[PDB]
């Protein structure tokens, strides 16, 4: 394996392979931040499909002037 | 006149010679007398244990440390590698 | 006309760059044993 | 010095100039910044005495050219004589003949540093004044050239600065002594 | 222990009472990554160039001589006024007064090679440096004018680069910068 | 037109120097039969 | 830094200049500025009540410090300081041979004209008095210039 300056510079980036967190780790916030993400979805999603009326919006050609 | 003719040029001559012979006999005479003097020292107001002032005149440390090219990577870890976010450090391996 | 110099900014690179790789080349000349050799050329580098 | 020290004579306050000792004619101690310390003092002696006898004719001369011209130059002031000559040659005639005698002098000079040739001593003495029977004459002799010298320097220096002031020659400033130009008049404010 | 200049930080390392001018001052710690004789001749030698620069900026300004297009007051301007051959010409005199002063050592691995504790290029015409401590304390003078005027160099360049104007003169009839 | 002329001019001159100077550092000395 | 020996120690070094700088420059100093300022003061409040003969019809009546600017045009202020800088190479001198190892003590230039020193004990009573009077010429000195600032009044006008 050849040793180079840019290897040594990076090799603690690529030097813990397989260390993990004891069980759950933190899975609720990563739930939780997904679940706050899918309502966004959902939001804007609905607001191009017209499904959803934000005030000040509208999704229109005719909105660009 | 014009060149070696010219008196301009004549004295620029004399003037010439005059700068060359004052090394020959000025540093003879300083060869002779060159401050030699026991009262000839410099003198300084401020007191010699005023902050800043050396131990040793003209230290000349060893330095037996990093090359050149390591200190100029050490300043360009200024600028892409700084201490900054080390200090915000958050605290097994899987089978 | 001088080097094609019809601006004096165009005689900062032909002046600062040989002296700067000069510099460098120095530092190879004062690592060089410059006593001199009788030969047809030097072997010592 | 009103604390008692040992001290220079000429200048109470600082100490006597080492290696400037009361041999060389004229010494009053004083060289407040050694200069002789940084160069010899024989050099520095020869260059007083060549300045000196270089000025005493030229204190001599910017008189008698005010009174006098010889009749073949014209009469103008000393300093435009300069300017009149240099364009006649004049001058140059007598820088060659003064850069002649001056290249045997800067051989003596060689020598006064090496030994030999006490400072300015030519050996001119063609009249027998300080002659063997007048040796006794030539210590004396001696400050007598260092203090003329020293003055004549001094003067022609101010002959000539008082004369661009001025304007007025050195006899007539005598004779009339008038203030410098417009200050009688002027009123700052 | 703890650096004089900057009490927080930790004394660098390198940095011992034996150099001049140490009040611990090195922060970001260049001198434990370089030759403190490099870093000292450099220190020394921006403010000899500088101390010679503010002077000149200050002088040229009130007197310029007589040659032609050496008549500009702002030095900034007057860079380009003057004849270009001119400023070559001092570049190479400068530059041969560089490889005499080193005699030829002219790298940061050969220049300290023999001797040459920082900065002594051997200009002591007048012996002044015969006493230790007058030595000692006339360095720490050198080194707190190098590092005056390499700040006001900077900021007499940069000040005129806005007025127009040489340093003496900006003082008098100041204006401020939106006037420019 | 200056800019490139300058740009030119940069370049030409490096490596100009760059040959110069490499053949100024002993380049005889370079061949498999020096000792 | 501070020791009795000089005279005039009372003892007074808030800001410790005392330890960074020789006290012989720092006593130099403190006499020259004295003898200065004495002579100042003694100036400006003079020339209120004198002037010289022909002085007033070319500088008329600027005081103080407008009386410099005038007095540069005149030239009077070169002579002044073409003779003072002379005398004070002089000085220079001075000091540097007293910080080189010298006899002379700071603040003696030899001047005792009338032979006012030659008893020991009345010397130290005198330089006492020469260190206060220039303190206070000083202080003096500084205020009359200021009052002129504001008031463009000279110190006797002033007064009167
Ligand atoms: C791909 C190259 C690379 C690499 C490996 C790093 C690596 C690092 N950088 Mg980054 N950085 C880079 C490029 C890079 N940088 C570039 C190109 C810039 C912009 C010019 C920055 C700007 C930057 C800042 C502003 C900071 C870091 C910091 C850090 C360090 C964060 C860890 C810590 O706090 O200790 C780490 C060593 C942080 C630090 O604290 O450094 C010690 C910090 O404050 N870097
Ligand atoms: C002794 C050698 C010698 C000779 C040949 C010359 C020749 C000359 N000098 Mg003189 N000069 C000399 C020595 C000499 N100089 C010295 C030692 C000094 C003092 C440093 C000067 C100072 C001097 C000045 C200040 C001027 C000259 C000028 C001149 C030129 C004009 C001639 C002239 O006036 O018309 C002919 C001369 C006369 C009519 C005058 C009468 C001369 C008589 C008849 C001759 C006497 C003998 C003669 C002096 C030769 C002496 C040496 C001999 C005994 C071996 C001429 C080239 C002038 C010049 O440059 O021209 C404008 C000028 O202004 N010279
Ligand atoms: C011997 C040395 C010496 C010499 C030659 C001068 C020469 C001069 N001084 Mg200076 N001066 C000197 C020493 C000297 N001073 C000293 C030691 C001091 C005290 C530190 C001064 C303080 C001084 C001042 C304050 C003034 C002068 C002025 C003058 C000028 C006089 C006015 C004029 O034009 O002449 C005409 C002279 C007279 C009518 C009077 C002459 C009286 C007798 C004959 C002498 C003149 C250039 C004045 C000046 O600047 O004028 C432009 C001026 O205001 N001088
Ligand atoms: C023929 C011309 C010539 C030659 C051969 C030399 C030779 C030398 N000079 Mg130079 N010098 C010359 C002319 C010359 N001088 C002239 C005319 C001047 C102006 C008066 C200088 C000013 C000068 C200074 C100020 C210094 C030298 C130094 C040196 C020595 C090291 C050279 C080296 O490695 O630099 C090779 C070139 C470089 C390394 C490039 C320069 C580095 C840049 C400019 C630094 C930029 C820093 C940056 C702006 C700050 C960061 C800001 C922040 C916000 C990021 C060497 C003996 C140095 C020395 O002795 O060091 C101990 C030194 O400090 N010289
Ligand atoms: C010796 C230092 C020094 C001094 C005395 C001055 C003087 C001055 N500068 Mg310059 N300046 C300097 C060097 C210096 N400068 C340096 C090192 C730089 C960086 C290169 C500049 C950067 C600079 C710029 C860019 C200019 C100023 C300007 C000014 C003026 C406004 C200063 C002010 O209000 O500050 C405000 C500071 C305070 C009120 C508090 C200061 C408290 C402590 C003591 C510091 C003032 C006359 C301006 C000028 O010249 O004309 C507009 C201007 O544009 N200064
Ligand atoms: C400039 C005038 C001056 C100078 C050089 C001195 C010097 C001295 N005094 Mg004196 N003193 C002065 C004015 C001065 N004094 C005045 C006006 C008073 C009356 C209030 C006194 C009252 C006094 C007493 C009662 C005593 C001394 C003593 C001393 C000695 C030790 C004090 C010390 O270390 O601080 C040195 C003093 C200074 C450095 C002056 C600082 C003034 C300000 C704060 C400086 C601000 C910076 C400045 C404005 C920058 C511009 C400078 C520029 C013009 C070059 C020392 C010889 C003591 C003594 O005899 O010890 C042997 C002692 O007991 N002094
Ligand atoms: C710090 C000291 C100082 C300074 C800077 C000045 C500066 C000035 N004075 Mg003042 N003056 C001083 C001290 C000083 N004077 C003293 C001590 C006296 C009392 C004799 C005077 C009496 C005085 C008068 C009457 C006049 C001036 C005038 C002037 C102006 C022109 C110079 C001149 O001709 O004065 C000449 C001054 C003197 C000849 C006094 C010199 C006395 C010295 C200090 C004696 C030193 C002691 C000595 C060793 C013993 C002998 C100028 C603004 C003139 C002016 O423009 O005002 C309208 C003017 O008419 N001065
Ligand atoms: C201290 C650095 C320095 C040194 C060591 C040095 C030595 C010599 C020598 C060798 C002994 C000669 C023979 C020589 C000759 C000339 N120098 Mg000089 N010279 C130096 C500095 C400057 C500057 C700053 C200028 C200058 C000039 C000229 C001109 C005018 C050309 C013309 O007539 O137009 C001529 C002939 C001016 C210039 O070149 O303007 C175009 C000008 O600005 N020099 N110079
Ligand atoms: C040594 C004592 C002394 C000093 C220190 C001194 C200083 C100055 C200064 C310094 C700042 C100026 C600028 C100045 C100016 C004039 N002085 Mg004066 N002067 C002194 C003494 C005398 C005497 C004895 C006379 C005199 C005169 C004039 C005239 C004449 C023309 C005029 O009146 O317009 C003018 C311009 C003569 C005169 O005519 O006085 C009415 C005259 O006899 N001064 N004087
Ligand atoms: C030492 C000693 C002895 C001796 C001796 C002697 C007798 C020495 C005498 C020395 C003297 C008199 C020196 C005079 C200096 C006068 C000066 C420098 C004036 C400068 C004027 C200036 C700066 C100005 C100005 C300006 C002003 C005011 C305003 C402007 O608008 C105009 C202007 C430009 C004019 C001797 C040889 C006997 C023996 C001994 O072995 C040792
Ligand atoms: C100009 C241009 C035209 C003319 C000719 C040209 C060649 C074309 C060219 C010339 C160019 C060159 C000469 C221009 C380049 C010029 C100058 C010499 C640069 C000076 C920079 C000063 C810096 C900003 C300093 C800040 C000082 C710090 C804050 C002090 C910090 C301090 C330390 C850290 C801590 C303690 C206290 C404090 C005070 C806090």
């Amino acid at each position: 394996a050849l040793r180079t300056r840019l290897g040594e510079l990076l090799r603690p980036l690529n030097s813990e392979y397989g260390k993990v967190a004891p069980g759950w780790g933190t899975t609720p916030i990563m739930g939780f931040v997904m679940l706050l993400f899918a309502v966004f979805l959902l939001i804007i999603l609905q607001i191009y499909n017209s499904s959803l009326i934000i005030e000040n919006v509208d999704v229109d050609w005719a909105s660009l002037g | 006149p014009q060149g070696f003719t010219s008196p301009k040029n004549h004295f620029a001559s004399v003037i010439g010679l005059w700068v060359l012979f004052a090394l020959p006999v000025w540093s003879a005479a300083y060869k002779q007398a060159g401050c030699t003097t026991p009262d000839w020292f410099g003198v300084s107001q401020v007191a010699e244990d005023a902050p800043g002032v050396g131990l040793l005149a003209k230290a000349a440390p060893e330095y037996n440390g990093p090359s050149f090219r390591e200190g100029l990577e050490y300043v360009f870890s200024f600028v892409w590698k700084p201490p900054i976010l080390i200090a915000w450090k958050p605290r097994v391996y899987d089978e | 006309e001088a080097l094609g110099v019809d601006d004096g900014r165009l005689l900062v690179p032909l002046v600062l760059i040989p002296v700067f790789v000069a510099l460098l080349y120095g530092n190879f000349a004062s690592t060089q044993d410059n006593e001199d050799f009788f030969d047809t050329y030097d072997q010592r580098r | 010095a009103v604390f008692q020290g040992d001290f220079s004579e000429s200048v109470p306050f600082l100490k006597t100039p080492t290696n400037l000792d009361g041999s060389l004619p004229g010494d009053v101690g004083f060289d407040p910044l050694g200069f002789s310390e940084v160069f010899d003092i024989r050099v520095l002696r020869e260059a007083e005495l060549k300045h000196g006898r270089i000025a005493m004719l030229a204190t001599l001369g910017y008189l008698v050219q005010e009174a006098y011209v010889f009749p073949f130059f014209d009469k103008v002031p000393p300093i435009q004589a300069h300017d009149v000559l240099v364009k006649s040659g004049g001058m140059s005639q007598i820088l060659l003949w003064t850069s002649f005698l001056e290249i045997f002098g800067g051989i003596a000079l060689f020598q006064t540093i090496q030994g030999r040739r006490y400072p300015g001593d030519f050996a001119f003495d063609p009249l027998g004044l300080s002659q063997g029977k007048n040796a006794e004459k030539l210590e004396r002799y001696q400050l007598a050239e260092i203090k003329h010298s020293r003055l004549a320097m001094l003067a022609f220096s101010g002959f000539v600065h008082q004369g661009f002031i001025t304007k007025q020659g050195v006899l007539e400033q005598l004779g009339n002594f008038k203030p410098i130009p417009g200050f009688p008049e002027a009123t700052f404010f | 222990d703890r650096s004089y200049s900057m009490p927080f930080l930790e004394r660098p390392p390198a940095l011992d009472g034996s150099l001049a001018g140490d009040v611990g001052f090195d922060p970001l710690g260049f001198s434990n990554y370089f030759d403190l004789k490099w870093l000292r001749e450099a220190e020394l030698k921006h403010g000899r160039v500088c101390m010679l620069g503010c002077t000149g900026f200050i002088t040229q300004e009130k007197i310029q001589l007589p040659l032609p297009g050496f008549d500009n007051k702002v030095a900034t301007e007057a860079f380009f006024s003057v004849p270009a051959g001119g400023l070559w010409q001092i570049f190479f005199t400068l530059g041969a007064i560089e490889i005499l002063s080193n005699g030829g050592k002219l790298a940061p691995g050969d220049m300290f090679a023999d001797g040459r504790a920082p900065g002594d290029l051997g200009f002591d015409p007048l012996n002044l440096s015969g006493d230790d401590a007058a030595l000692r304390r006339f360095i720490l003078a050198e080194l707190k004018h190098c590092r005056l005027a390499m700040i006001g160099l900077g900021g007499m360049l940069h000040q005129m680069l806005i007025t127009k104007q040489g340093p003496l003169d900006q003082l008098a009839n100041f204006q401020p910068i939106q006037y420019y | 037109m200056f800019t490139l002329k300058i740009v030119v001019y940069t370049t030409v001159t490096l490596f100009v120097s760059l040959f110069t100077f490499g053949f100024l550092s002993n380049d005889a000395s370079r061949n498999p039969n020096r000792k | 830094g501070l020791d009795g020996t000089y005279v005039g120690d009372v003892g007074f070094d808030p800001l410790g200049f005392s330890s960074i700088i020789d006290m012989r420059w720092l006593r130099e100093a403190e006499l020259k500025h004295g003898r200065v300022c004495m002579l100042a003061a003694t100036g400006m409040i003079v020339q209120d009540v004198y002037q010289f003969p022909g002085v007033t019809k070319s500088f008329g009546d600027a005081k103080m410090t407008t009386l410099h600017d005038v007095a540069v045009k005149q030239g009077s202020m070169q002579q002044l300081l073409v003779w003072l800088g002379l005398l004070e190479i002089f000085g220079f001198v001075a000091i540097v041979q007293m910080l080189q190892g010298s006899d002379r003590q700071p603040g003696d230039f030899g001047f005792d004209p009338l032979n006012c020193a030659a008893n020991p004990d009345t010397l130290a009573r005198r330089q006492l008095v020469e260190l206060k009077n220039g303190r206070l010429a000083m202080i003096a000195t500084a205020g009359m210039l200021h009052h002129f600032f504001i008031t463009g009044k000279g110190p006797i006008q002033l007064i009167t």
